[PDB]
């Protein structure tokens, strides 16, 4: 209506939880051990990559 | 990475069956099968 307004007569204090990711697990790969295991022969072929 | 350790010793372990396989008999039979009637034999418990 062009001539009426609603005013809050009261209030509520609210506490709200916002959860945010900030980091992830730091990961490391031994690329030689993953590809070749311990085999010397494969490690020599891997050098060619 | 890893350049610390390299193997040097070799551990070779096999079943201690020492009987040599009968190849000298299988191969030197006085007659072989006709190919239409080829014969199958098990080879077992021997060193090839
Ligand atoms: C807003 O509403 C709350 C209730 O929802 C009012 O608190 C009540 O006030 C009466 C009278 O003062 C008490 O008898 C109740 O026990 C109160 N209840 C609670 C839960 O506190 C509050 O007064 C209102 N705020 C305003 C500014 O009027
Ligand atoms: C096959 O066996 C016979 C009898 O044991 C022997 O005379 C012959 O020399 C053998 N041949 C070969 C190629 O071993």
């Amino acid at each position: 209506s062009n001539n009426t307004i609603a005013i809050p007569t009261n209030f509520s204090i609210s506490v709200t939880t916002e959860v945010m990711p900030v980091s992830m697990a730091k990961t490391s790969v031994d690329c030689t051990m993953y590809i070749c295991g311990d085999s010397t022969e494969c490690s020599n072929l891997l050098l060619q990559y | 990475s890893n350049f610390r350790v390299s193997p040097t010793k070799e551990v070779v372990r096999f079943p201690n069956i020492t009987n040599l396989c009968p190849f000298g008999e299988v191969f030197n039979a006085t007659t072989f099968p006709s190919v239409y009637a080829w014969e199958r034999t098990r080879i077992s418990d021997c060193v090839a």
